[PDB]
């Protein structure tokens, strides 16, 4: 099946450089056109640059044109943008699609790799639970949840009980509090017959500051 | 380039439709002309949906259509099903500027729904740590439009609490909002009612969900 993998993303302070790469799979990379598209904090999207099959042609909008280059390795099936000259407008998700013979341009899109430009440091969040009370029970239901508050980058993926609690789940997009620093919670709804017997655990992974925690949420 | 509208909110079985309209003459029946639609639903990546002004890619449904004219191309919807929900983007790939449409966020209009509040006093870890965290939790709700409001000790807090939305359900087009009240373990520990009133259009009364500090 069709794969693209982006990576490489990371926190660069303004004036630095990156390289964010996409491996493929699925398909024969070096009949295609690639490309990588952004999407901006504000969820603006914008084609950022192409290369031909061959890596012979190449082209960018003037917003990057000649701080970003794109290239690609026929040989490893991956695609690369090194990306220089780094302003905090550049900060957004980027991804590697490729072309539809039949014409179309992005037909196949990756996961997106998150780039923030920024002065600011890493620093991995602390992991408090929201502990299900009386005042967090309605009928046969209870809530809880965790609040993964001040981290820096983004992103934070919290997940329960390793994946297997999936059903009345709320992970909450992060705000940015005054602090300069994200702050996000994650809620699951559950029968409240079920605490003091179930057990509940919120697994909080933040790859930047390498930060892994599980909490055990408990009434 | 203008797309318009920049929100539809539309119920299920309905028609929709979404438009794209350039300054230049894109559109060249017979030749060869390269607008495009893309969707992306909450937290995933954009996904193709007509190619070629009204080429469907594979696996997308026939409800969805494409057309064009001249200076405008549009998206065509026939019958909206739950699982459309999600921002629609066009693509101008034809003529230099490459550009993309700003966006128009689809919403599913349904029957309102009041929520259920929780609220959530801090921990002693946060406590430990210096500053207290209260989150009073709106679950399930529609419309979107809620408010909420921290009282401290009868007193309504101002500038000390933030709020952060869902996108809307697809299970059941419903939104859950959060809103945290933040202060320093000094000053919680300074008050001992800690109420959170939300005003929602399916509740005929506001909704106050209180704890006090500690011995309860």
């Amino acid at each position: 099946e069709v794969n693209l993998v982006e990576s490489g993303g990371g926190l660069v302070q303004p004036g630095g450089s990156l390289k964010v790469s996409c491996v493929t799979s699925g398909f024969t990379f070096s009949d295609y056109y690639m490309y990588w598209v952004r999407q901006t904090p504000e969820k603006r999207l914008e084609w950022v640059a192409y290369i031909s099959q061959g890596g012979d042609i190449t082209d960018y909008p003037d917003t990057v044109k000649g701080r970003f280059t794109i290239s690609r390795d026929n040989a490893k099936n991956s695609l690369y943008l090194q990306m220089s000259r780094l302003k905090s407008e550049d900060t957004a998700m980027y991804y590697c699609a490729r072309g539809l013979d039949d014409g179309a341009w992005f037909a196949y899109w990756g996961q997106g790799t998150l780039v923030t430009v920024s002065v600011a440091s890493t620093k991995g969040p602390s992991v408090f639970p929201l502990a299900p009370s009386s005042k967090s029970t309605s009928g046969g239901t209870a809530a809880l949840g965790c609040l993964v508050k001040d981290y820096f980058p983004q992103p934070v993926t919290v997940s329960w009980n390793s994946g297997a609690l999936t059903s009345g789940v709320h992970t909450f997009p992060a705000v940015l509090q005054s602090s300069g620093l994200y702050s996000l919670s994650s809620v699951v709804t559950v029968p409240s017959s079920s605490l003091g017997t179930q057990t509940y655990i919120c697994n909080v992974n933040h790859k930047p500051s390498n930060t892994k925690v599980d909490k055990r949420v408990e009434p | 380039m203008t797309q318009i509208p920049v929100s539809l909110p539309v119920s299920l079985g309905d028609q929709a439709s979404i438009s794209c309209r350039s300054s230049q003459i894109i559109v060249h029946n017979n030749g060869n002309t390269y607008l495009e639609w893309y969707l992306q639903k909450p937290g995933q990546s954009p996904q193709l949906l007509i190619y070629k002004v009204s080429n469907r890619f594979s696996g997308v449904p026939d409800r969805f259509s494409g057309s064009g004219s001249g200076t405008d191309f549009t998206l065509k919807i026939s019958r909206v099903e739950a699982e459309d929900l999600g921002v629609y983007y066009c693509f101008q790939g034809s003529h230099v500027p490459f550009t993309f449409g700003s966006g128009t966020k689809l919403e599913i209009k349904r029957t309102v729904a009041a929520p259920s509040v929780f609220i959530f006093p801090p921990s002693d870890e946060q406590l430990k740590s210096g500053t207290a965290s209260v989150v009073c939790l709106l679950n399930n709700f529609y419309p979107r439009e809620a408010k909420v409001q921290w009282k401290v000790d009868n007193a309504l807090q101002s500038g000390n609490s933030q709020e952060s939305v869902t996108e809307q359900d697809s299970k059941d087009s419903t939104y859950s909002l959060s809103s945290t009240l933040t202060l320093s373990k000094a000053d919680y520990e300074k008050h001992k009612v800690y109420a959170c009133e939300v005003t929602h259009q399916g509740l005929s009364s506001p909704v106050t969900k209180s704890f006090n500090r500690g011995e309860c």
